[PDB]
Order: C-alpha cells, then structure tokens, then sequence
C-alpha cells in the first residue's frame, strides 16, 4: 500500500517505513528572491 | 541459513517497524512558498548591523545602520567572514553559516541611501584582501565607486587558496580569513539649507548564486 | 405494495395494509448442494406436508407490557408434522419464513420492534420455552447484557400501528454446520418489544390479541432414530 | 528547475557605455539584486562541482536529537508527547512554519548512573480519547488495540516508526488564535497527538530506578514559509515568551565603529 | 555470510513459525451475512437515545423516545457528534467510533411518529454550525420542514475546517465540535376529540456513503 | 464490488416539482434510507481520496492483546486455554458470532518484580484427550508426539503460529442449546482446543517464581453475522451473566432535555 | 502445501505460517442496509 | 549487511548442520510390503 510523507529500500508493507535515498536537487530561484 | 557477525552490531547511530499497518495520510493540499532547498533562504537579502558599539545595547534600534554627516576620511569597516562573530551574526545567511563548517562562493553587499532628497555626493566603498589606513592606500584593492534610484550592489569575489574555506577565528584558523571592507568618502556630503545635515546609510547582505555549504554541524 | 399474498403449502395468507418483505442478509432459502453436503445418507424432503403455515396461540398486548421472545425451532417441535418428523430424525435444516399480525383501530397508537436475533442466548428450563414462548424480566438489556438501542442491525421490521398492521421475515438456515439436530440447539430467536407503550382514550377495544405465524420453506431431514 | 551543482562563471572583459549599468539597483523594490559577477570585474572562467545534496532539508533534517527525558524514581509514569522541550532541536524545527514529514523513535534506557540491570519494560502509545492507566496493574494495560513495544533494558535500544497522524494537512507549530469560540492563546488542537506512558511489567515493586531518553529522527520532510530565526533563550515550553528585561544582542558589540 | 545487527532488534511488537506441519483445515462452507469491512456496519440505522434524563436512569425503556404533546417551543436538542458521550453511545455507529479517533463523511438523522393516525401537525427540525434561542433565529441554518408514510431523513452535511475531526471534549478539543441539532413545533399538534394528547416520536440515526475512520484506538 | 475510495460528492441546484420526494422514506420497512446529500441541499462537487483499509476487517483485529496470565509461586500448571478471560479482548471479539481466522500466540515471561534471571521452561499443547502431566517429573513430559517450546528466560519471548483447529466450519462465540441429550447450558464442544501446561525443565525445586504473560495475534480472518456489543460487566468468563440490580445505562444522563 | 484459514510473505512450509498484506477493499451496500 | 533480529529466535521447537562431509548410505535393496501412508494399515 502506498502511504507516505511525501529510490529507496523499503522491507515491511507500510509505505511509510523506509529510509529516504538521494534527495531531490530541485531549486526555484526567481520564486524567493525575485517574486515582482 | 549460516550467517556471522560483523564488528559494529547494535550500535545506534544517530544518522524502522512501523507501528500502524492501515494508516492512510491525510491528502496533501497546496501551500504557497514551499522551500526545496536550504540555500535558498541564504540567497536572499538581510539587514547587517554594521553599527555594533558598545553604548547600542541599550537601544537596539539604532544598531541597524550608520551614520554619515558632512566632514576625506572613513565612515565604517568589518570583517566580510560570514561565519566569525560580528555584523554577520545577525544576517540570517550567517545565522545558516553556524550550522555548517565550510562554504564556498562570492558573496554579495547592496547598501541603500535613506538621507534626504535634496541631499546629494559620491561614496567609495572598497574590499581588501589579507586593515588599510587611508584612501590611496585603499584604493588599491577592489572598489566601487557611489553616486546617489539609489542601490549601489557590492560584489565581493572569491579568492582563497583552498576551494573550501572554514571560519575563522584566533589561532590556527586566522589562516582561513577572507578580507576587510571598508568605506571612504570620495567627496563631501553635500546638502542645502534648511535640511538635515546627517544621513543614515543601511547595509544589506545576501549570497551569490553559486555559494555552496557542506559538513553539517550544531551550534 | 400496500398488499401481498402469501401462498406457500396448503395454506394462504392475505394481507390489506403490509409493509414490504425483509429477506434476512439477502439470501433466499435453498437446498443443500452436494459440494456442502457431509451426511452420506439419502435425506428427505416432505416438501408440501411440511410448508404449510403454522399459528401459534394469541399472547394479549397490555398498557404496561414489557416484551415476548420465543425460540426456533422449539415452538414447532411438538406440533404438527414437523413434530412428528423431527422426533424421529437426527438431522435438521430448513430456513423459516416468519410472519406476525397485530391490528388495532385508527385512533390506536403504539409501536413494536419484530426482530430476529441469530443464536440468542440468555443469561441471569426456561431456555426452551415451547410454543407458548416465554415473556422478558429486562427488556433493556434482553436478559443477555447487551443494549436494544443497537438490536436493529439484525435484520427486522418495523409494526407500526399508524401505518402497518403486520410484518414478514424470510431468514435462511445459517449455522456454522450444514445439519444440526432439533432438540439441542436452538438456531435463532425471535424479539418483539414495544419501544412505544400502547396509548389510547377510555372507551376503545381494551382487548388486542398479537399473533405469530411461522413455516418452514426447504426442510430436509436425515437419520432415522426411535423415539426422542 | 534541477540544480545539481553550482553556476559555473563565464569570462568576462572590460565595459564602457552608457545607458547599461548593472552595478545600480533598487532594494525598495524588495527584490535581492541580479547582478552577477561577471557583470563588474573581468572573471577568468571557472566550473565548478560543488554538489549540494548535504544543503537538501532532508539531509539538513535527518538527524536525530534529544526530545525528553523520563525517570522513574509509583512505577509508571503518562508523559505528554510534545517536542518542544529543547532548544536543541526546537529552534531547527522553529525555523520553518508549516512541515509535513515522517518521524522516527529511537528509546535509550538506562540507570541514572548507567549501569544496566536485566529488567523488563512495555511501553504503549495512547492516542487522544483512549483511556490512561493510572496504576502499574491498571486494566488499561491490556492493550487490546493500543500499540505496545517490550523489551529488556540489556537488550538493544528500540527503534519505531511512526507515520503522519495530524488530523490538518501539517503540523503547525504557531497558531495565532483561539480553539474556543488567557493561558488558551496558543494552543493549537492539531498538535496534541495523545500521550505517553511506560510501566514495570511485574506486579511487584521494582527495586531499580529508571530512566529513558528519547530521540527522534525524520524523513521525508516538506517544508513551507520559512520564518526568521529565534535569538532569545526560551521561557516556557508552549509560547516564545522571553525575559523582558536582558534583551540579548543578536551580534556582539565592539569598541569603535571605524576599528 | 557477514552480516550487521541493527537498532530495534529483540524488540516484540504488538502489530512465525508453525507447530502443525501437516494440518488441512476443515473445509469453509458458505455462511449467508458474512462482513468483508468494518464500515458496512457504521451504515445501518440504529436508535438515539434523545430523552436521557436524570429521573429516567430506573426506568430506561423510557429513554429511547422522548414525547410531543400540544402547545411555538421547542421540543428535544442534542449535540451531533458521535465521539462525545451522550445521546450517540447508544448508536452503534458511535459504539465504533468510540474505537477510532479520526472521522469523516457526512450523517443522515432519520425520525419516526409514532402517534394515532388521526393525529396531524407540522415539526421543524434545524441543524446549527457551531445554542439557537427561538424558531426565527434557529431558521438561518440548515433545516428541513416535516409534515405527517411518516419518516424524514435529515441530512448532516459534512462542513469542517480540517479534512479529519477528532471526538470532542472539553478542553482544546472543543475546537473540533460540529454542531448542535434542534427541532422546533412549526404548527400545534392538532388531535380531534376521543383521541389520545400525547404522542411519542422515536429518532433513528445512521452513517451515509462517504464515511470513513482512521488511528483505530482501545476505549 | 470494490470500494477503495468513498463515493464522491456531485453538483446540485434546487429543486421545485411534484410527484418526486427524496426527503420522505419508510422506516417501517426496516431499510435504512438511501437519501443522497445531493437531494436535499446544494452542494458542491467535493472529490474525496480517503482510503477504507484501515477500516478492514484484517486491520481492525490484527492487533495481539492479553488473553491470560500465569503465575507459579508445585512448579508445574497445567491452564485450560480459553480466550475469554479479558474485556478489552472479549468486547472486540464478541462483536460477530462466527469467525474463522489464524492465531499467532506470543509469550512474555518474567518474574513478578520484572527482573530477568537465567532459567530454562518448557511449554506443551496438550490437545483435548491427550495425557496430561500431573508432575514436574511426569512421564508426559516425554513430548513424543505433542509439539514443545524450550526457551531461557533471558530470550527473546517466543512466537508461534497455530492453525485453526475446529472440528467445525468456524468458532462460535454463543452455543444456544445443550450438548447432551444447568451449568451445562452454553457449553459449545467446538470451542474446547485442549489445554496449555508450564514447568521448569529441572527435576530439583526451582528457587524463582515465574509469572507468563501471553498475547494473541490474529490474520486471515473471517467474520459472519455480526451481533450488538455488550454494554455491561463481565461477571464470569462461560455466560454473559450481569449484575441485575446496577443496570448501566448505555448513554450518561443530563439534567434537562432542552439544553 | 496450501492450508490457510482463507500478496503476503511466507518463509516456511507451510501456508498458515504467513503476514498478511494489503488487506482486500471490497463491501456489499445493499446486503445489509436494503435487503427488501 | 543490515539485519534486525525478530520475535521467537533462540526458541527451539519440536517440530541443521551434517556432522559428516562424504558419507554415502548403504544402496537401497527392495523389500517385500512397504507403507507409504499409515492409513493404509488402517483400512484392514
């Protein structure tokens, strides 16, 4: 079953009892600094 | 099935069975200003407390900028070292930087005039790598010359004999210092009659583009 | 749909004012299939002697009544052919079609609660009432500990004297074993307790008799004892 | 967009004009500035692999920490389950306003002067409404629905995980209001997530003194409006009050402005 | 094969070898009523106990109905949550929902006269999002005329802040109430002579399609 | 049919006609109404994704709970196993009529102060006519067909797996009727699997006492006919026999009913 | 051997000796609430 | 390797390494009236 917070070993049947792999390198710059 | 046992057994590190075998989340909904990446936050813009003296404790308030007035002689200096104690401390780019050892990129100073309209002249703000005494001597390194839209953006390169640098501090670590900023006036500050003869300059700091932190750490 | 008829055996019973039908859980009576099937000795099947409908006597509803159950199939044990029957045998399965009438005048009020609950058991002879059925001490708790504001989950209909006079149940064998003797198990029981006590002005027809009538739909028997 | 390393800096060579002028801004506008480096002084071309997956929240975040400690000098105690009880932790997590995310427990029990001693415990997690034990032989022990975990104390410490159980879509650790239509202000329902209670097994009294550390990790975390830190020591364990009257500095002062 | 022990081990866990290497069960045989979930039961209607009154504690076979007589007041109110206890633990729906602590979907109150034919009359009945004073003001919110086949099936519309409720109480937890159900006399219960004055009305509640529950717990 | 979601909400508008009545039903025929909320208000189209499995059959039960505890103060028992010993277990199980599932059994065992000492027991199912041991040095003890469980104390607690050993299609809670051609009534001989007996290997006397705990796990589970829960106590552990003076009310009174 | 009292994990012989996974999504409205 | 050790290990249950690495058996010879199921013995 999928359930979960949000590449990765997961052993029990739970989604939700895994351990994070590599982490997503996704950035919006305009969206912070520059939001005119 | 045969099976040994390896050095490093139940120890706990602090870097799993579930324990409800049906629970469905609640659904995500969407949220404005989601952060994906902790560098983000450090490439905005902060207000440095430039004017830290002694006699400021009491009254807070005033410690966030520096006066100028009409006198060529110099205004202010600090350190640029995001991660030593000091002005940094109460940018939230150094506020992050405690929390790492080593960083690495250029960094970026915008200052911004709050005198008078009428008000008018030329400042030089000035960065030397590894303090000066006077103008001729301090216009030898980086500058940037001011004129009063009135936002003068200075860039501070990254220059450093090793790719990562750690903060610094007294001992050993003065080696991995960065460089001392400093102000000059280029010409007099110029104002008519019946206006204010004193201005007050704030300074605000944010990082590059290309910064980069590693060697998470507690403070 | 105000009227029906049911015409099952020998007998008939015909209705002016009724409610709609309840089949319990959805499964309608039938046959034991060979699949199931773990005697290996031929059954029976009277089929029409056994399907005729079958009345119980008259209990009298009072102002200040608390409730009656009976229990199946001894109410049908010592009666009729099926009492003949189930005295000689070993083995029972039939479903039942229950059916319970109650009339009073227009300006009569009360309301009843015809409920079948599988496999009753009582708790503190009288277990096996007969066919003139016991009536209940605690009617709150059923004599068994367990709330009747929650009795309506088994399957049931409602008597209201506004609109209805009478009420049908047509529950199937449901047993954990595909036979099961007649004299020492019992497959279900029957409640009725009046939520609503029965109110009416002084001049009325104090006298208002409920009845109950049962029958046996797909009766099968197997093992053939002496006397029991 | 994907960043997966730093921009490199392109090359660069002297300007001369007019009109064009990067150098001038306009911080009134609330946006940080643009200009880039090239766009000042003449940069030689440098690439750079700089990765910044040690910067990613979960990377920042997946470390576990302190929460509370637990001693047991009746033999049980029901401890509430907050984690705001450390500055440690509190002031990481307090940075952000809203986070979604999926915790992990570790327990770590041990005699207040460390020594480990064979003895038997059971642990149970009591979700809001559920009945609390109120006795080491309390029926409430029963846990017939209630998760439990047993476990000696020389027996390895105890890892669980537990999924996202806020009624909301995250957990909020500010809410500006009341749940009622003083002392309420502040507490938001969506964060009481039931208690906690741990007990002896036996029905005897036990002979050792007990006492249980906890820490917590995270995964899969999400973050949303990241807020300004907290310079001040904390008060109390609900709301940012501060001592009103040494108001500490956030940076440190010095002698002279010019030195 | 080397191999590494792990934190969490040894650690039994309320959610395995066999001792009977041979055993065929006995074969299964089709049961007529067999419950594949949980929910089915939450949708079956089942009597409110509305008239919970002190002096009615001796005799309860009284307290599953409470009485319409001829007077415009009000007759009955209760709160609509099935958590909290009160008239909703006698229903089975909140006997269950006792065992969960997470719950949402919308709810369906069905009523029931139970008077003499002859009689006649009008009754309002009035849901309030989060106590109504009178007809005009209790008349805002959602409400549903009922005149004396005699059932009316008033609907709970489900209307929350946050996608799951929890059971209410006092304390914090009184920001997840839902509401207060009140029923009022929209004309008098107009009976002809040699007819009985007083009738009593029976209240049948039930779960509608979109229920569901989550965080099972231990009462 | 397959339900894994709950049915969405669709769009309404108001409605003014004849002949066409939603809002009145028939509660005399005892079936619940099958008014939707889209016949009777305006509503919105609200599409939902809230999941069922926690409310399935499997989760609801798979949770292990107490089922009985021995206590050893001859150095041997011999405990006739039954399940109905505890309310927090005999409410949830009582609910249905006839189950058949799969039981897994755990046992925990210490002393009755909790501490762990170094031990070796010895656990036999003894099925319904099998020989049953009358001494710590009984010759039944020999295990030859009668399966066993040896375990240290100092273990972890053990786990088994049993069958579902009924001679019938499925368990039943309720036997209305009698086996035989007082306190005989209620006794189903489809529920009577035998007993459970405890000793220490040893044939010297042991110098602890012993205090078992056991905890049933259920899977594969089947329910039928699903009966009202109990609203009263427990008084003995055959019959639902209740006290029959102190009726409890299902529901908590209050003061007036129109407030 | 197949024995079971009825997507699930088994490491012995047999069949009764298993972990139950994702449980099956499946009811029947109208048995129970309309069997007119 | 990550492992995590379970409920029920050390617990020895009536119902394995080989202690000698090249034995090989006597060759099987047949015998008259073998039982493959004991309920054969039954059925006499």
């Amino acid at each position: 079953n999928s359930n979960s917070a949000s590449t990765t070993i997961n052993y029990y049947k739970d989604a939700y009892a895994a351990s994070a792999g590599r982490q997503d390198m996704s950035q919006d710059p305009k969206k912070f600094t520059d939001p005119v | 099935i045969p099976t040994e046992l390896k050095p490093g057994t139940n120890q706990f590190l602090t870097t799993s069975a579930p324990i409800l075998p049906g629970f469905h989340p609640t659904p995500p909904i969407h949220i404005p200003g989601e952060v994906h990446n902790l560098l983000e936050i450090c490439r905005v813009e902060t207000i440095l407390e430039v004017n830290n003296l002694k006699t400021n404790e009491t009254t807070p308030m005033q410690r966030l900028c520096f006066p100028v007035s009409v006198q060529g002689e110099l205004c202010a200096a600090f350190r640029a070292d995001p991660g030593r104690d000091g002005p940094w401390q109460s940018t939230i780019l150094g506020q992050l930087c405690r929390y790492y050892t080593q960083w690495s990129g250029s960094l970026e100073v915008t200052f911004m005039f709050a005198g008078s309209f009428m008000a008018t002249g030329k400042m030089l703000i000035a960065y030397t790598p590894p303090v000066p005494a006077d103008r001729i001597t301090a216009m030898l390194g980086t500058h940037v010359i001011w004129d009063f839209q009135s936002s003068v953006t200075l860039v501070v390169p990254w220059i450093s004999n090793t790719h990562y640098r750690a903060h610094a501090r007294a001992g050993y670590f003065d080696y991995y210092t960065t460089g001392i900023i400093t102000i000059w006036y280029q010409t007099n500050y110029v104002v008519p009659i019946g206006a204010p003869t004193t201005a007050y300059i704030v300074a605000l700091a944010a990082a590059q583009d290309n910064f980069t932190m590693k060697l998470c750490k507690d403070t | 749909d105000r009227v029906a008829q049911l015409t099952i055996g020998n007998s008939t019973i015909t209705t002016q004012e009724a409610a709609n039908i309840v089949i319990a859980y959805g499964e309608w009576p039938e046959y034991c299939p060979d699949t199931d099937a773990t005697a290996v000795d031929k059954p029976t099947r009277p089929d029409v002697s056994v399907n005729r409908f079958f009345t119980l006597d008259t209990k009298s509803w009072a102002k200040d009544s608390k409730g009656w159950y009976w229990k199946f199939p001894d109410v049908l044990t010592e009666v009729g052919v099926f009492g003949q029957n189930a005295q000689f045998h070993y083995l029972y399965r039939s479903g039942f079609c229950v059916h319970v009438q109650c009339n009073a005048s227009k300006f009569h009020q009360g309301a009843l609660l015809v409920a079948v609950l599988p496999e009753y058991v009582l708790g503190t002879a009288t277990t096996q009432p007969g066919q003139v059925g016991a009536v209940l001490t605690h009617p709150y708790v059923l004599d068994a500990g367990i709330p009747l504001s929650q009795l309506t989950v088994c399957p049931h209909q409602w008597i209201n004297l506004r609109t209805n006079n009478c009420a049908t149940i047509i529950v199937p064998y449901m047993n954990t074993v595909p036979f099961d003797s007649a004299l020492n198990h019992c497959n279900f029981g029957l409640l009725v307790i009046p939520v609503v006590p029965l109110d009416f002005n002084a001049g009325a027809t104090s006298e208002i008799p409920i009845t109950v009538t049962i029958a046996p739909m797909c009766a099968e028997f197997a093992g053939l004892r002496q006397a029991v | 967009q994907v960043l997966p390393t730093a921009a490199n800096t392109e090359a660069s060579s002297h300007r001369l004009g007019t009109g064009v002028v990067p150098a001038l801004q306009a911080a009134e506008t609330g946006a940080s500035s643009n200009a880039s480096d090239k766009n000042l002084i003449e940069t030689r071309c440098v690439l750079n692999h700089h990765s910044t997956q040690e910067t990613a929240i979960g990377n920042f975040f997946s470390r576990a920490g302190l929460v509370s400690i637990i001693t047991m000098p009746d033999g049980y105690v029901n401890w509430d389950i907050d984690l705001m009880g450390y500055a440690q932790l509190r002031r990481k997590c307090e940075l952000f306003t809203y986070m979604r995310f999926d915790a992990e427990f570790t327990f770590v029990v041990a005699k207040p002067n460390g020594v480990l001693v064979p003895q038997l415990l059971q642990y149970m997690y009591v979700p809001p409404g559920a009945p609390k034990p109120t006795s080491r032989d309390s029926f409430a022990w029963q846990t017939a629905t209630n998760p439990s975990v047993f476990v000696k104390m020389t027996d390895p410490p105890a890892q669980v995980s537990v999924p996202f159980m806020s009624p909301a879509s995250a957990y909020q650790w500010f809410y500006d209001g009341y749940p009622t239509f003083d002392l309420d202000y502040g507490q938001c329902p969506n964060n009481m997530m039931g208690t906690f209670s741990i007990r002896t097994v036996g029905t005897e009294k036990s002979p050792h003194s007990i006492t249980l550390r906890v820490y917590m990790r995270i995964k899969h975390v999400r973050a949303w409006i990241p807020r300004p830190l907290r310079n001040q020591p904390y008060l109390f364990k609900t709301n940012p009050n501060y001592k009103g009257n040494d108001i500490k500095c956030t940076s440190t002062s010095r002698d002279k402005i010019t030195t």
